[PDB]
């Protein structure tokens, strides 16, 4: 049970974006992505991705879902059949996906997948006095110096866009 | 044990909120040429007690909410981020050492808003949500001054690690190589717990919720206070640590957190309210380009000097 | 250059310090001697193994021991 | 393989599906286009990690920030047809059918 | 595929250096200063061979040369050692710059009893050179044959037959 | 708008097409068609009137669509690849992604839904650059993954881009979607001859280029969007109806013009594979094409359509709009068919 | 796991909390209250200022985003590009403030 | 202030790398017994 976690966290994981791809309304969908964003989050925690994982808090929930909220916070004025049938639709496919996969050992929905937790791909070493994943995101300003330029040029057309696209002029 | 660490956490977090209120009010008293609370208990101490009996069988106050489960939610959530922004605060120790805590903290801080733009849709007040997006675009305003100092004093520390962050001022308080940074991170951290002088939610959200779950926004929002003058103890004003006597960084990190919250206290008994835009204004043209050509400033300093931190 | 920087400095402060500290920021590492320092010290920090050559018959620039006198010295770091 | 890729892959067909069938609103629809985000973000930091390719470890977070400015730039084109029928219904986005 | 040849529970039976890490933390520069040669073998064998199976007897070595440097120390100053990898051993991170005078007393009590000197500031993370009688690994990826390139262009260039050939153009 | 603004976001959509031509890696290829939907959203919104903005909704949710399933095409190829390159695809299911992602670009059938909406309501210079400029960066990738395309579905989209282009324009009277259902029509052209020979794929490109930006030139020039106000052009430039009349005829693949040259060639690169019926339907279906084409000549150029008083006051003002490469680019789109053996510099 | 517990018992102390403030009062039998806003039923306005400075915020939040790996980029030994892009990255968010104060994007809330 | 600290910190630091290096052999070579003994351990279980 506690082998599988990342998996259950998955699965969570999916019932998430069927909290929302149902669409019952954009406040209740952006409420299913929070908690959809909460738990994928936890899924790049628990391969060693402690400061992508804080992204997603920081930049994804923290700072994009924000804006969400508060852009949808100003329409839809404050006060169904499909969206609950569509829900229990989607929920079904996956827990039919998780019967199959803990029954069979092995999937096919295109892909084929394994049914044991996926404890079992890990690396045995250590990485010593560095996060591999911390010093590949500090290769940015060195090693990735295209990537930088092209982001944020990127970035402040951006800025210029929105101010363009928002004037009416 | 564990658990008992974790209670010896959250519940003196709720004691010192609920006397952190006394002392705001007795502060606020004597700075107003009067006294705070002295009947009610002795010296004032039952005063607190008394008012949360007092709101705990008050009436609910009964809205027609738009969204039942939002209006649950929001002190839920508030309550929630106010405790777990003190799991990585190291007091010379913290309960969940990371390497990643002021990360994780700025994290946390960055889901704040939910709660306030939650309780502005669930209630049926326009008005309210007027007022809710007043507010949650003023916390996320002063959040990127909060981001960018952050990680600019960061670069005399080496890491997120907030235990390193005490290392990092053995020889001196951060404070020394980073005033203006402290000063505007100090204004900041006062503009993102809705504190006065830019607190215009006093000024002519969560006016719809009851006795009961306003008063758990009230501490958690004073929790927040609290949390946010330790975190500024440990960030510029770090003690001395003895690891063989752990008490003496207590004492010592206690002693600065109480001084910098009745400097909350004594901030908001001193000056009048902002107009909204005026500190729009203050953010956007005058802390973000100081703030940003500080930051130019951190990065390009401990490479002239020679003085790039650890990363261990 | 001079009334306008007063008249900048009097009417909009908060600029100028910021155009100062970020032109400061911009010049300085060019023109300062302790820049190299930087390089040569983030340069060895041993985050690796020092992974040992085979000793073909002419190295005489290794050392076969690591108190042995050749090879890169780290006294400019202890003294500064 | 691995059997949290599976999940991952499925989360983005369901937001795809969700973002290829609308209800009414445009808002739900850069949720769900939000959501293939966030899939292949977690997706894309699952294999990174997985196979401890360091250099790509920049990858994901360059995958949020221009996606995330592109959710940027369709609030903005929300928030102008907003301005002209007083809702975000994609059934009043009909003027271009002659 | 084949098998995979593994080396039998004999092969792998050594005496096992039980001691704990700030105990090698607080004996480390003495012993990466004393134990260099057969350490500096087995590494150079560890990353010539890249596989562990053709690397265990000089592995042997170094848990043989080991055990004589904390013997070595046990002989004639397990007291001031014993006092020194205590007060690393309190430490969370195990700073060595909490314990200074204890580090004094065993590196004062090595240098005289055992005249072994602890290594600069800069010195353990040295590149040196290891003389070893093994010869040197002439496939360690065990590769097989790599495909023949396919053959170059050369010779001058004449100009096209008859031009472009294009249905009807001359030229 | 700015025109500094103008000529940077100009910059940045020629930009974000050149970091998708000269990059080596797949997440610069995702990076440079963000950065291109990015930077073309202000010239299509250049007016500002609910059409544009209409239009570039439309524009965003499937371009988006389509850099999400391009990149979780190059998260597939991660995966059973281990690797960046721009090259090859090692999966069939990225090979479709990707294949989906550039035809949802490309506007190729059945993802042409958005081609005739968008060029109505966006104005015909940001037309001009969405059915030109907008083509290079998808066929760019489609010409470096081609060993991996699966044949029957870039036949499929190619045919299927043919026949709908063919028969849409046939009950067109606008001309921005007249242009646009000639753009998913080419665009079926393009990616037909793709896996047999990719050197006329981009003599098609550079062929379809020129005559549309005639078209589009012809049409600013002569400042027209419907049949109907572009059939009053006899009375006030006759020279402009027999510029129209030779770039249609030219679009139609009529010898002996230029624009005969690709499908031609096109032709000449399928009976070599032993395609023989699918080229026959194709060109076949291309007569459609040509007739409204046809149809657009009659209106303009060899009749005369009645004009109104008001056009008499026009004959006391010549055109002093910046008709930029007009005549170039009329005599390339319409002479350039005794220079057919010239495709040889893109090989 | 300890933070997953410390989380729980954090949500769990919340949830309870929340609960005791929302079904404690309500065992008081006071009264039933007949009939239970500066507008009185007019819609909400669509504030222009408010979408644009949470857009501001979102641009600004993802160059931030670029600029926090810069206590480990310090680290590297390519000092010289490493501070060229550091410097260029915030030389950059500055260029975005300046053209967003230029064109008149920070007013009213300023 | 901050100059010599972290310039010392610095030295702190290569102190405690090289104490890591010096510990590494001893530490590779009983993590490849270690993986070797669990693979011949798993081997035999695989052959009963
Ligand atoms: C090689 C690739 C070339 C790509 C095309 C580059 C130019 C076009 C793009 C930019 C543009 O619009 O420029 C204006 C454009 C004129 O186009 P227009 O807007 O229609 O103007 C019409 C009249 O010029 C209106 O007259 P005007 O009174 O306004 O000005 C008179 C003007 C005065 O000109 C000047 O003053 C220019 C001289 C100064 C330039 C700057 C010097 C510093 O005279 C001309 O420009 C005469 C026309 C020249 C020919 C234009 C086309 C050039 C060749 C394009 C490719 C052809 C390929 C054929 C292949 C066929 C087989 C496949 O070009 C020029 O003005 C410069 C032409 C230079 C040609 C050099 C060719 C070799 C280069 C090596
Ligand atoms: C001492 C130092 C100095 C030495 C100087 C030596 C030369 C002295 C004389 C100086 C002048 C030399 C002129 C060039 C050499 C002769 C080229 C030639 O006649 O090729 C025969 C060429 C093939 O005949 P051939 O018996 O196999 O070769 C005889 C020579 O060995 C041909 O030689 P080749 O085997 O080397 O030819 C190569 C190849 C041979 O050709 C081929 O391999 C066959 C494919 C050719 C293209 C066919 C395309 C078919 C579809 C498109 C149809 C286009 C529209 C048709 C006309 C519409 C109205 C303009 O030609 C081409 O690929 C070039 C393309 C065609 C252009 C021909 C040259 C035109 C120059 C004047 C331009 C003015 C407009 C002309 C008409 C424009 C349309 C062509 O004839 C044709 O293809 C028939 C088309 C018309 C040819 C143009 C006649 C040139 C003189 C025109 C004067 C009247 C202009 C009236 C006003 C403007 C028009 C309204
Ligand atoms: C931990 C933080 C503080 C928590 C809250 C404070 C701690 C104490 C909590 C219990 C206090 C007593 C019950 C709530 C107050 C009731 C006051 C009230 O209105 O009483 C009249 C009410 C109703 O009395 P009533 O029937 O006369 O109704 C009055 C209204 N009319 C006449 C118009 C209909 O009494 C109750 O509801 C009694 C509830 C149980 C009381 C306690 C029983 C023993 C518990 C041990
Ligand atoms: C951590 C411990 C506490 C830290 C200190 C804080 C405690 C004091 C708190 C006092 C009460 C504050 C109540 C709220 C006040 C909010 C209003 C306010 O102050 O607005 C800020 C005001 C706002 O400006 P203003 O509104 O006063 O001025 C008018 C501005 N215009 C013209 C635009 C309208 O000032 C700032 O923004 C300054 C921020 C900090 C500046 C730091 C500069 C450091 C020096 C740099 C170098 C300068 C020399 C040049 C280069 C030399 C190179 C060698
Ligand atoms: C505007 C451009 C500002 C940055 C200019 C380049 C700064 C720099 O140091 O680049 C070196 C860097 C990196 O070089 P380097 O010096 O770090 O190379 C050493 C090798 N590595 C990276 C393995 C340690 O970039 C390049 O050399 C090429 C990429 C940028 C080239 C210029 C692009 C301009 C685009 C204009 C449109
Ligand atoms: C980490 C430390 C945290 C500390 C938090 C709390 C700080 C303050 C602590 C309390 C200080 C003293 C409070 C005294 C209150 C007044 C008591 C009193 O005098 O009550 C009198 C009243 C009537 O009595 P009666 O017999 O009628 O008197 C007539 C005499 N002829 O009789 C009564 O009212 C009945 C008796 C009531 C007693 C209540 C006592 C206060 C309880 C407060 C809760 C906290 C307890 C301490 C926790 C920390 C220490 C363990
Ligand atoms: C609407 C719903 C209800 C709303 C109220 C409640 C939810 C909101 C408030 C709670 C938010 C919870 C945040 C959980 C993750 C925080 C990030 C994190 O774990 O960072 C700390 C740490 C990284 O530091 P590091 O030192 O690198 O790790 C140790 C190894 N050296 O990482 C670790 O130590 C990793 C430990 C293992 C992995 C932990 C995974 C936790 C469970 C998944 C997320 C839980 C929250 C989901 C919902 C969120 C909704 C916003
Ligand atoms: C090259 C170094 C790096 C430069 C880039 C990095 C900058 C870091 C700081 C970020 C700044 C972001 C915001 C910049 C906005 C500039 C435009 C501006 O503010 O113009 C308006 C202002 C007058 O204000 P006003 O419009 O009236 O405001 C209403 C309230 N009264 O107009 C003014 O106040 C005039 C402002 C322009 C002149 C400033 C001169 C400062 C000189 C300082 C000394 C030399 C420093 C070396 C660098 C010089 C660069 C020019
Ligand atoms: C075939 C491909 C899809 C396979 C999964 C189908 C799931 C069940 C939904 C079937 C369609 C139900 C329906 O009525 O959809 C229409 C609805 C939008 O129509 P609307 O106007 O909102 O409602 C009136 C109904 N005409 O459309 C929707 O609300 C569609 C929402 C789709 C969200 C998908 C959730 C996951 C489904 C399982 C995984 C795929
Ligand atoms: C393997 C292939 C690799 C790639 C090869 C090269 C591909 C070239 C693709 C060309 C794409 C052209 C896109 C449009 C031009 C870009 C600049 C632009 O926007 O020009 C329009 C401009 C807008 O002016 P505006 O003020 O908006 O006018 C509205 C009316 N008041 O101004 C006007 O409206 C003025 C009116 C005349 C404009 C004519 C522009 C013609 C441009 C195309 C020339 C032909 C292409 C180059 C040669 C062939 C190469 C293949
Ligand atoms: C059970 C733990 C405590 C629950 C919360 C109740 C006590 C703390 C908040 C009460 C409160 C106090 C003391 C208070 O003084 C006050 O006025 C400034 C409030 O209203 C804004 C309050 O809500």
């Amino acid at each position: 049970m506690m082998t599988y976690i990342v998996f259950i966290l998955s699965i969570i994981f999916v019932m998430g974006f069927v909290g929302f791809s149902s669409k019952p309304s954009p406040i209740y969908g952006g409420l299913g992505l929070i908690v959809s964003g909460g738990v994928g989050c936890g899924i790049v925690l628990n391969f060693g991705g402690s400061f992508l994982g804080l992204m997603v808090f920081l930049i994804y929930l923290g700072g994009m879902m924000v804006v969400f909220g508060y852009t949808t916070a100003m329409a839809t004025e404050q006060y169904n059949k499909v969206v609950l049938g569509t829900f229990i639709t989607g929920l079904l496919m996956e827990f039919l996906m998780v019967y199959y996969v803990l029954k069979d050992k092995e999937v096919e929905i295109v892909f084929k997948f394994n049914g044991m937790g996926d404890w079992v791909i890990y690396d045995t070493g250590d990485s010593g006095f560095f996060s591999e994943e911390a010093m590949g995101i500090a290769a940015l300003y060195s090693y990735g110096t295209w990537l930088v330029i092209v982001t944020g040029w990127s970035l402040l057309i951006g800025v210029v866009v929105i101010m363009e696209i928002t004037r009416g002029n | 044990m564990f658990m008992i660490n974790v209670l010896t956490l959250i519940i003196p977090i709720l004691l010192a909120v609920a006397f952190l209120t006394l002392v705001e009010r007795k502060v606020l008293g004597y700075m107003q040429f009067r006294k705070g609370p002295n009947v009610v208990g002795p010296y004032g101490l039952l005063q607190p007690i008394a008012d949360a009996i007092k709101l705990f069988i008050k009436e609910p106050l009964r809205p027609a909410t738009s969204s039942i489960s939002m209006f649950i939610l929001a002190p839920i959530l508030a309550l929630t981020l106010a405790l777990t922004m003190w799991i990585p605060l190291p007091m010379p120790y913290p309960l969940i050492n990371m390497n990643l805590g002021v990360l994780f903290m700025l994290a946390m801080s960055s889901l704040a808003v939910y709660s306030i733009l939650w309780s502005g849709w669930a209630s049926n007040s326009k008005y309210a949500l007027i007022g809710a997006l007043r507010a949650v675009a003023q916390t996320i305003s002063y959040e990127v001054t909060l981001a960018i100092i952050l990680l600019s004093v960061l670069l005399m520390n080496g890491s997120f690690t907030l235990s390193t962050l005490i290392i990092t001022q053995e020889q001196v308080w951060l404070i020394f190589p980073a005033w203006p940074l402290a000063m505007m991170w100090f204004i900041s951290t006062l503009a993102e717990t809705n504190r006065a002088p830019f607190d215009l939610t006093e000024g002519e959200f969560n006016v719809e919720y009851a006795a009961g779950p306003f008063a758990l926004f009230f501490m958690a929002e004073y929790a927040n206070i609290i949390m946010m003058n330790i975190f500024t103890t440990t960030l510029f004003l770090g003690a001395f640590h003895n690891p063989y006597m752990p008490e003496l960084y207590t004492i010592n990190f206690t002693i600065k957190s109480l001084l910098l919250s009745i400097t909350f206290l004594w901030i908001r008994a001193s000056y009048p309210r902002f107009r909204y835009d005026q500190l729009m204004h203050l953010l956007w043209k005058n802390f973000l380009p100081l703030t940003l050509a500080l930051c130019m400033w951190h990065v390009s300093l401990p490479i002239l000097l020679s003085s790039i931190p650890p990363q261990t | 250059v001079a009334a306008f920087l007063k008249n900048v400095w009097a009417k909009e402060p908060v600029l100028v310090a910021s155009f100062a500290i970020a032109g400061l920021a911009v010049i300085l590492p060019t023109l300062s001697p302790y820049t190299k320092y930087s390089l040569m010290i983030n340069r060895a920090t041993p985050y690796n193994y020092p992974v040992p050559l085979r000793d073909d018959g002419n190295m005489p620039d290794v050392p076969s021991h690591p108190q042995d006198p050749q090879g890169p010295s780290l006294e400019w770091l202890k003294r500064l | 393989m691995s059997l949290v890729y599976m999940n991952i892959m499925m989360a983005f067909t369901v937001s795809l599906t969700g973002l290829l069938m609308y209800r009414s609103h445009l808002m739900s629809s850069l949720l769900c286009l939000e959501g293939m985000m966030l899939s292949l973000f977690i997706l894309a930091t699952l294999m990174i990690l997985n196979s401890h390719f360091t250099l790509a470890s920049m990858m994901p977070i360059i995958l949020l920030v221009f996606a995330a400015c592109e959710a940027a730039l369709g609030l903005s084109l929300l928030v102008m047809v907003s301005n002209t029928y007083g809702t975000d219904y994609v059934q009043n986005l009909n003027l271009l059918q002659c | 595929p084949g098998i995979v040849e593994l080396p039998s529970l004999e092969d792998l039976k050594v005496q096992e250096v039980k001691v704990s890490s700030s105990v090698l933390k607080a004996a480390a520069h003495h012993y990466g200063a004393q134990c260099d040669k057969p350490n500096k073998e087995f590494m150079l064998c560890r990353w010539e061979e890249k596989d562990p199976r053709r690397c265990l007897e000089e592995g042997k070595l170094v848990n043989q040369c080991a055990l004589e440097f904390f013997r070595q120390i046990k002989r004639h100053c397990a007291e001031p050692f014993t006092e020194y990898w205590t007060c690393i051993d309190y430490s969370g991170l195990q700073l060595f710059r909490r314990c200074r005078k204890e580090q004094a007393q065993f590196d004062k009590c090595v240098l005289d009893k055992l005249g072994w000197v602890r290594p600069d500031l800069g010195e353990l993370s040295k590149v040196t050179k290891v003389k070893t009688d093994r010869p040197l690994p002439e496939n360690p990826y065990h590769s097989r044959a790599r495909p023949e390139p396919n053959p170059e262009v050369e010779g001058d260039l004449k100009p096209a037959r008859h031009g472009s050939r294009l249905f009807f153009w001359t030229m | 708008m700015n025109p500094i603004i103008l000529i940077i976001i100009l910059m940045t959509v020629m930009l974000g097409t050149i970091i998708v031509m000269i990059s080596t890696h797949w997440l610069l290829i995702w990076i440079g068609f963000e950065m291109n939907m990015l930077a073309i959203i202000p010239i299509m919104m250049k007016k500002h009137n609910p059409r544009a903005t209409e239009a570039s909704t439309k524009y965003f949710l499937t371009q988006s669509t389509a850099s999400m399933l391009l990149m979780m095409a190059i998260i597939i190829n991660l995966m059973f690849s281990g690797q960046w390159t721009v090259m090859k695809l090692f999966n069939p299911m990225a090979s479709m992604l990707m294949t989906m992602a550039l035809a949802m670009k490309l506007g190729m059938a059945p993802f042409h839904f958005w081609v005739p909406e968008v060029t109505q309501g966006i104005p015909l210079s940001s037309g001009l650059i969405l059915l030109t400029w907008q083509k290079l960066a998808p066929m760019s990738v489609l010409y470096q993954i081609l060993p991996s395309i699966n044949l029957d579905l870039i036949l499929t989209l190619s045919i299927l881009s043919i026949t709908i282009g063919g028969w849409g324009g046939l009950n067109q009277t606008q001309l921005r979607k007249i242009m646009a259902y000639s753009s998913i029509a080419h665009m079926g052209w393009m990616t037909a001859v793709l896996l047999y020979n990719p050197t006329m794929t981009l003599l098609n490109l550079i062929i379809y280029i020129i005559m549309t930006s005639t078209m589009f030139t012809l049409f600013m020039a002569n400042s027209t969007t419907t049949t109907l106000s572009l059939s009053h052009t006899w009375n006030k430039a006759p020279i402009m109806t027999i510029l129209v009349l030779i770039t249609l005829l030219s679009m139609g693949g009529l010898p002996p013009l230029s624009g005969f040259m690709p499908k031609w060639m096109i032709i000449q690169e399928m009976t070599k594979n032993d395609s023989i019926i699918l080229p026959t339907l194709m060109a076949i279906t291309a007569l459609l094409n040509l007739y409204f084409y046809m149809r657009l000549t009659y209106s303009t150029a060899l009749t005369m359509f009645p004009s109104t008083n008001n056009m008499k006051m026009k004959w006391q003002f010549p055109t002093t709009k910046r008709m930029t490469l007009l005549p170039t680019m009329t005599v390339l789109s319409t002479m350039l068919l005794p220079l057919t053996p010239i495709l040889s510099i893109l090989e | 796991m300890n933070l997953m517990i410390t989380l729980l018992t954090n949500f769990t102390l919340a949830t309870l909390l929340v609960t005791i403030a929302f079904w404690l009062p309500q065992l008081n039998v006071y009264s039933e209250k007949t009939s239970p806003d500066p507008m009185g039923s007019a819609r909400l306005p669509f504030s222009m200022k408010f979408f644009l400075v949470a857009i501001t915020f979102l641009l600004f939040d993802l160059e931030i985003a670029l600029l926090l790996p810069l206590p480990w980029a310090s680290q590297t030994t390519n000092l010289n590009t490493m501070l060229t892009m550091a410097l260029l990255l915030i030389f950059l968010l500055a260029v975005s403030l300046a053209y967003e104060w230029t064109q008149k994007g920070l007013e009213w809330t300023e | 202030s901050m100059m010599r600290w972290n310039r010392e910190r610095r030295r702190l630091q290569i102190e405690d790398f090289e104490a890591r290096i010096a510990l590494m052999p001893l530490l590779q070579a009983e993590k490849d017994r270690r993986v070797l003994q669990m693979l011949r351990e798993n081997l035999e279980e695989e052959a009963t």
